[PDB]
């Protein structure tokens, strides 16, 4: 059942590697819904780490604006230094001088609780339309801000399975990329 | 029912055979205790795995708190008597749980049909549908569940008699 | 040796839907809007009447169901402490305005902090007066739980006809169950809510003011 | 609505949160007259804050000892606080006579009745051509809605420097 | 069927309109006591009489607070009441005296007159035939009016005189300079 | 609906390699076609506002009662916008919200069967009712915009990496 599910594709020969699809042959259909969530789900953060990782290692901190002396990708210096944190003193400017994985450390701790509160907002609508609501696409949190999911309707269309198809596999780039990109942060080991 | 199966000899008495293993017979003396007995050797044995695992892995990595580090408690032998706020929370919530299982071992005979150990947990979908793979899944439980008894009682004591890391000396 | 009460508390071919190695309790039927069957100890499934509490047994035969009384108390407990969470951050200035009683009894230079403002106005008096005024309408509202154990009426758990804006005046069941359930959920937070700021300034770390840790 | 009064020409009917229907239509009718009562009270409290922080005040005294010399050379808001404790007690009481009238017409706003309408002097209104009484009310709640955030901004202004751009360096603020 | 004032309750049976300030104001069930000397004529009565003594004493404060006392009793000069009694205690004591004794016998005499008239039914509570003037003779639906005034103004001045009473005997100044100290003490 | 829009030209008929007008619904492609108008006339607006800023011509005489309009004149364009005054840029950033608040919340909205956002003040539009001379006139508007979308990333690609256009980088002002 784990061999005709959606993720297999032409690029491990249309069917799933073994050691993969050794825990999931004598399973529950929940099991694959389970790992098929918490794929993309993973997917999903490691895909908003990349450009996370590129504007960190850039300077392209806030604010924004494209022309010079504007903090933009080409230049990526300010002048005004927007002030992240004012009761902290540190500023937009800061977190983009030192480091990747200095720049968390930077975030005060009532930042973070902003961040993972609405994080923890979302998840639980997450968990409600998937699996309260079971809904049958994996990763369908009923987040569709410009209405893609309205396309025929519905679900069982070329342009819809070809989109989670390639959010899967952009996912699966982005999850072995932060992997790789986090790897040379910690340890020389660009193989 | 599930657990008596072998071959998996008895160390130290090389004739018996583990298959029906009940040397005292608490199944013939008192059959009414089993479903109890079950109950009590699945906690007993769902406990002891964790333990095994708590046992070897603040060996390596601690929680980033400093009053849990290596300079604070170097052996974990003696974390429970140095953390002691730390032990009602676990106590504490552990005794919530075990308060809200008191109406199910109220009912563990022929109450109601809730076999024992099974608290109806299982997020994550790994039972199997077919029926004779899960008795050895169910064995597989118990096998590995039996091991931490045992093994826990050599860690603990292996650790206090040498105070040394993981494998032993 | 004798029947058990255990078979006259569970349902025995249901499971609670929060906890699933339970079996469902027999007063939990879905009806009421917070239930998802949740009653690990079986409390709704208690034989005594709880009214007695109120009118005693002895007056004349009467009796409430369990799960009456205790969503009754629920509901009672939910609103005390919306208000009481609400108020204990609002004259702590938790929303900007440090809101607080045209008297100088009351100011902030006389109690700094929530955290000081019952003893100092037990002492006073304001508290007195409260206990007053909370006592009477607790008086003219507690006698209809005597009226429904003597089935004579059929008021919900909690239902007032205090709709003063009429929410629900032209409105269906469904949308009122709803609309009642997000009572029941706020107030349970609520709650909780305020047991957490009751308790983390009681601790001897301190910090009576916002935001309480 | 857009029948409704308050509905006009660049967003009518006005309500993103759709909290026209999260009561009945006894509840629409307490949020017309609350809208209305607010806009009536913030024009009365953006022209209060207009004029007395100018400098245009009463000739002569407020009362024995409190003269509109003194009141009128603080910023109002705290001009309020050095009228005497009489004083408010006359203006608070001839409110209540004013909220206790409007509320009790034989038929309650609520109930489809008349919004508040003139206690003292009580001219009649009534038959004032429902076209053109209709572009009024449009007008009275759009300076109604205006002025509310003018007295918001106007309080904010005062305490908070740089709130809003165009009271910054204002001497009355 | 379901009160006016409690809309979530049923209404007491034997409360249905009839008397003047009727609007079901019963959650106690008290109207139902039928056992010690006490029943719903009983308390009548004794609602019109704490009406009628409570309406009396607010009057009897705010005419020597403003005014002064009588003269003959110019010994006083206390706002606080509480106080101003003891000073005429004090020196004229027979006049309260005889007043308390004339009170006496007016007292047991309508306390036959609520018995005899609860017996029989011939007597409406608080009834007395005091009616002088003779407003009851015409327009009886201007006579209900004059009822339920007389217990709606009764039922405010129960709380008045009690708090004139209770806020005399706890600040010693006197009803209407505790009205103006709280009128300075909470202003915004 | 792509085919019954304006932006379909002569040199490109269908321009959609990706097809992305398809790829979500008909409010997908009602978004991107309020987002290309959008685009359009902010960078119609971007690059006559960099190029009558380089040519040096400029309103009397003082924009703040300390910032004279002829100070930005001297400097390029993307650097005197962080000369304007924080009142200033505040006055812009309500304007520009208080037009964006009405238009996504006039009646029948541009993702539902309604108009793309039209002037917010004064409320003309100066539309032709005559549908074949309407049509080609929003296909002008459409490829003016997208030739001025490129336009203004050249004129950001020549402010920040001298050189990267022929035409200019040889100027003082781009
Ligand atoms: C960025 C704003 C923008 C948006 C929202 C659109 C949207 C649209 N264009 Mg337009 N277009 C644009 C800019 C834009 N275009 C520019 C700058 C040009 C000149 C090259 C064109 C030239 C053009 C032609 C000739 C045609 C269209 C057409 C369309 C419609 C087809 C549906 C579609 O595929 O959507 C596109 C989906 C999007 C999400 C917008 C694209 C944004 C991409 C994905 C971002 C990445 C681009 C990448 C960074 C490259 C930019 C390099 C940059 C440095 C220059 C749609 C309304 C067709 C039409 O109107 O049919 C009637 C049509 O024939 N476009
Ligand atoms: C952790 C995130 C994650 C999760 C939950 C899954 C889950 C799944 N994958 Mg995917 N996959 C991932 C990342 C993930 N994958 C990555 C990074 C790649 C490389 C691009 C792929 C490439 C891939 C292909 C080609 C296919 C799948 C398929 C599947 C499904 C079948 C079971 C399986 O093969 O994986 C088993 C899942 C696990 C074993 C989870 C445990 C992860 C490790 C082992 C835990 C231990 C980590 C260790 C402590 C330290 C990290 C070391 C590590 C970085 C090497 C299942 C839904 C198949 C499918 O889609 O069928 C429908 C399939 O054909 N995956
Ligand atoms: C659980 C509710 C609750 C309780 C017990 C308190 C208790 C207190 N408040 Mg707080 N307050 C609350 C909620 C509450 N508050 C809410 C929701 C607000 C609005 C945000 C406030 C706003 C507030 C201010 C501004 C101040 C207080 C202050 C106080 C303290 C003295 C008040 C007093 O004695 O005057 C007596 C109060 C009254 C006579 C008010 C009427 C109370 C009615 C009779 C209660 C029952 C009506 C109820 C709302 C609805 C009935 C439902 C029923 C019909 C079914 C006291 C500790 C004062 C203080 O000392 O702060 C440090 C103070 O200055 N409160
Ligand atoms: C006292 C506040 C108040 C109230 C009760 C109303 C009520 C109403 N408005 Mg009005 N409105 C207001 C203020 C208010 N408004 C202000 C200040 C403005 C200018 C921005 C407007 C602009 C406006 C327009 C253009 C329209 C309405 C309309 C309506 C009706 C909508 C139906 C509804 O149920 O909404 C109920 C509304 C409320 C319950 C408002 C209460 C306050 C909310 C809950 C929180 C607001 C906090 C806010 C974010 C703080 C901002 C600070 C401010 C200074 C900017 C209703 C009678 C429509 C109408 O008249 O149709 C007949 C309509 O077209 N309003
Ligand atoms: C120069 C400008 C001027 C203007 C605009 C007016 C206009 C008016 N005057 Mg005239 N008046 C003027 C010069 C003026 N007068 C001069 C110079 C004198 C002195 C000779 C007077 C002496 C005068 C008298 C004696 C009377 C008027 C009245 C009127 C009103 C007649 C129409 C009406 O009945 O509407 C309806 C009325 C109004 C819209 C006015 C509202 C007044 C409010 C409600 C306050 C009422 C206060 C009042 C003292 C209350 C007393 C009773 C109370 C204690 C119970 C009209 C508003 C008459 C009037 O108002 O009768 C009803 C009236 O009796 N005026
Ligand atoms: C609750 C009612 C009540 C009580 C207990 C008092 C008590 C007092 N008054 Mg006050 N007073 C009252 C009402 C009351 N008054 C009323 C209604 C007024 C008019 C507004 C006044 C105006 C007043 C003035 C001006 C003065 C007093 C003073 C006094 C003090 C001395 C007078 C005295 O002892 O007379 C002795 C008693 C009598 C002479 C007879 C009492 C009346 C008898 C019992 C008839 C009652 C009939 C009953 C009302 C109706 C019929 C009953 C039945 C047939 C149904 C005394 C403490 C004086 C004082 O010293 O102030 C400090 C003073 O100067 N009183
Ligand atoms: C409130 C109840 C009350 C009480 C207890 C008294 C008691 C008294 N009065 Mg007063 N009196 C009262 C009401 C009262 N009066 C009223 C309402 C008036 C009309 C305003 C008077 C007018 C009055 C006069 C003119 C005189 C008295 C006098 C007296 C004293 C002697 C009685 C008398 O004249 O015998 C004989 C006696 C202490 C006499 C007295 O001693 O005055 C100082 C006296 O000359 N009374
Ligand atoms: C793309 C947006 C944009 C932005 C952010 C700026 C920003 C700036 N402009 Mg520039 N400018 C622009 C486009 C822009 N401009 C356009 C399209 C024109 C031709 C009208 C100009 C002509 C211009 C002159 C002559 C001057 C400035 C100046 C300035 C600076 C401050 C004063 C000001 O904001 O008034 C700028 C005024 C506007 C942006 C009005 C256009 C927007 C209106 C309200 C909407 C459409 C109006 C109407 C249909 C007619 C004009 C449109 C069309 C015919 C061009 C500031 C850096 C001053 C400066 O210091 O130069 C160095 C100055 O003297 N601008
Ligand atoms: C002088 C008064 C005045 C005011 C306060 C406005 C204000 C506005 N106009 Mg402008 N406009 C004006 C005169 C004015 N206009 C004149 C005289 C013309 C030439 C007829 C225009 C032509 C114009 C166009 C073409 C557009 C605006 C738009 C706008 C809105 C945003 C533009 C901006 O930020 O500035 C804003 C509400 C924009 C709008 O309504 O759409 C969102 C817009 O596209 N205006
Ligand atoms: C119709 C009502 C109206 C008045 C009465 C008014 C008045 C002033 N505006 Mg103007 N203005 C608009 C409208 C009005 N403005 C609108 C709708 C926009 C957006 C399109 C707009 C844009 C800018 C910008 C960019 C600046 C600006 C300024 C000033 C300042 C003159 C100097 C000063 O006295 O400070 C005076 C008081 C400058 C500034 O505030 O510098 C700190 C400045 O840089 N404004």
């Amino acid at each position: 059942s784990i061999n005709e599910a959606f993720g297999i594709s032409i690029e491990t020969g249309n069917k799933c590697p073994p050691l993969g699809a050794r825990i999931l042959e004598d399973a529950q259909p929940s099991a694959i819904k389970w790992f098929q969530n918490a794929e993309i789900k993973h997917g999903r953060i490691a895909m908003v780490a990349t450009i996370g990782y590129l504007v960190q290692k850039l300077g392209v901190h806030f604010p924004l604006y494209l022309g010079p002396s504007g903090s933009n990708c080409f230049h990526p210096e300010s002048e005004t230094a927007w002030l992240l944190s004012s009761s902290t003193g540190v500023t937009f400017s800061d977190i983009a001088k030192a480091a990747p994985l200095d720049a968390i450390q930077m975030v005060p701790v009532a930042g973070w609780m902003q961040i993972f509160f609405v994080a923890g907002w979302f998840e639980s609508v997450a968990y409600y339309r998937q699996w309260v609501k079971n809904s049958p696409i994996p990763g369908d949190y009923g987040y569709d801000p410009l209405g893609f999911t309205k396309r025929e309707g519905g679900w069982d269309s070329e342009e819809l399975t070809s989109l989670r198809l390639k959010e899967i596999k952009n996912g699966r780039l982005a999850m072995m990329t932060i992997a790789a990109w986090v790897s040379d942060e910690m340890i020389p080991g660009a193989l | 029912m599930v657990g008596a199966e072998g071959p998996e000899p008895i160390p130290f008495a090389p004739s018996k055979t583990s298959k029906n293993f009940d040397p005292v017979g608490f199944a013939e003396r008192s059959p009414e205790w089993l479903p109890w007995y079950r109950e009590a050797e699945l906690k007993h044995g769902r406990a002891a795995m964790l333990a095994t695992v708590g046992f070897v892995v603040p060996e390596f990595i601690r929680v980033p708190g400093e009053q849990f580090s290596f300079e604070a408690i170097p052996k974990v032998i003696d974390a429970h008597d140095a953390l002691p706020e730390s032990m009602i929370q676990i106590f504490g919530w552990i005794s919530f749980l075990e308060a809200c299982t008191f109406p199910a071992m109220a009912g563990l005979g022929g109450k109601y049909d809730r076999k024992p150990g099974d608290f109806s947990f299982d997020p994550l979908g790994l039972y199997p549908t077919d029926p004779e793979k899960q008795k050895q899944m169910q064995l597989a439980e118990l096998k590995n569940g039996r091991l931490a008894m045992i093994a826990i009682g050599g860690m603990v004591t292996g650790a206090a008699v040498t105070g040394h890391g993981f494998p032993y000396l | 040796m004798p029947e058990r009460l255990w078979d006259s508390m569970v349902d025995k071919t249901e499971r609670s839907k929060a906890v699933p190695f339970l079996p469902r309790a027999v007063n939990l039927d879905g009806s009421l809007p917070g239930d998802v069957g949740f009653d690990p100890f079986y409390l709704s499934s208690i034989p005594k009447d709880f009214s007695g509490f109120i009118q005693p047994p002895q007056w004349e035969e009467k009796g409430i169901p369990t799960l009456y009384w205790m969503r009754e108390a629920e509901l009672k407990h939910c609103r005390v402490a919306m208000l009481a969470w609400f108020g204990w951050l609002a004259t702590d200035g938790a929303f900007g305005v440090t809101l607080r009683f045209p008297g100088e009894i009351y100011s902030v230079e006389n109690i700094p902090t929530a955290y000081e403002a019952h003893n100092a106005l037990v002492s006073q008096g304001s508290m007195g007066f409260l206990l007053l005024a909370v006592g009477f309408i607790e008086f003219c509202t507690g006698a209809v739980l005597v009226e429904v154990a003597k089935g004579a009426s059929d008021r919900e758990a909690g239902d007032f006809k205090l709709d003063p804006l009429s929410f629900l005046k032209g409105k269906s069941e469904e949308e009122i169950k709803r609309m009642k359930t997000r009572e029941i959920a706020n107030g349970r937070l609520a709650m909780l809510a305020f047991g957490g700021v009751a308790t983390q300034t009681a601790l001897e770390g301190g910090n009576h003011a916002f935001p309480y840790f | 609505l857009s029948s409704l009064p308050g509905s006009t020409a660049p967003v009518g009917p006005f309500d993103p949160l759709n909290l026209a229907d999260s009561g009945s239509e006894e509840t629409l009718a307490w949020f017309r007259a609350s809208e209305l009562k607010h806009g009536r009270v913030a024009m009365l409290a953006t022209t209060g804050y207009l004029v007395q922080g100018a400098g245009i005040h009463f000739p002569g005294m407020l009362s024995s000892d409190v003269s509109f010399e003194s009141l009128s050379a603080m910023k109002p808001l705290e001009a309020w606080d050095a009228v005497p404790d009489a004083g408010k007690a006359q203006i608070l009481g001839t409110i209540f006579i004013a909220e206790m009238i409007t509320e009790s017409k034989p038929v309650h706003y609520t109930k489809g009745g008349p919004m508040p309408t003139m206690v003292f002097p009580a001219i009649d209104f009534s038959g004032v051509d429902a076209a053109t009484l209709k572009r009024k009310q449009d007008s009275e709640l759009n300076n109604g809605r205006l002025a509310m955030i003018a007295i918001m901004s106007f309080i904010s202004a005062a305490n908070i420097p740089g709130s809003v751009p165009a009271l910054t360096n204002n001497p009355a603020f | 069927e379901k009160s006016q004032s409690l809309p979530f309750m049923n209404r007491p049976p034997l409360l249905d309109g009839s008397m003047a300030g009727d609007v079901g104001f019963d959650p106690l069930g008290l109207s139902n006591i039928d056992d010690v000397g006490i029943d719903l004529y009983w308390l009548r009565e004794a609602e019109i009489k704490h009406c009628r003594v409570a309406m009396l004493a607010v009057v009897g404060i705010l005419q020597v607070e403003i005014f002064g006392p009588a003269p003959g009793c110019e010994m006083a000069t206390d706002k606080c009441q509480m106080d101003a009694f003891w000073q005429i205690w004090g020196a004229h004591p027979q006049y309260i005296a005889f007043g308390l004794i004339m009170i006496m016998m007016i007292e047991m005499i309508s306390g036959i007159a609520t018995t005899q008239g609860r017996e029989s039914g011939e007597r409406a509570p608080g009834d007395f035939g005091l009616d002088p003037l003779g407003y009851g003779k015409g327009d009886a639906a201007g006579y209900a009016r004059l009822q339920a005034q007389e217990i709606a103004n009764g039922r405010l001045a129960m709380f008045a005189a009690a708090g004139e009473i209770m806020q005399g005997c706890t600040t010693h100044q006197g009803a209407l300079e505790n009205l103006m100290t709280a009128l300075r003490d909470n202003s915004f | 609906k792509v085919d019954e829009m304006p932006g379909a030209t002569a040199p490109l008929g269908k321009f959609d390699p990706l097809n992305l007008a398809t790829l979500g619904s008909e409010s997908t492609l009602a978004w991107f076609r309020a987002a290309e108008l959008k685009h359009s006339r902010v960078a119609m607006l971007a690059t006559t506002g960099y190029l009558v800023q380089a040519a040096g011509i400029h309103f009397p005489g003082m924009l703040s009662s300390d910032v004279s309009f002829e100070s930005l004149s001297a400097m390029k364009p993307l650097d005197a916008w962080d000369a304007v005054p924080e009142g200033g840029k505040n006055q812009i950033y309500f304007t520009i919200f208080l037009a964006e608040f009405i238009t996504e919340c006039k009646g029948t909205h541009y993702t539902k069967g309604g108009p793309l956002p039209t002037i917010v003040f004064p409320p003309i539009d100066f539309s032709t009712v005559n549908p074949e001379q309407l049509k080609t006139r929003q296909n002008r508007e459409l490829n003016n915009g997208r030739l001025a979308m490129i336009a203004i990333m050249s004129f950001v690609a020549a402010a920040n990496i001298p050189g990267s256009v022929p035409a200019l980088a040889g100027n003082p002002m781009f």
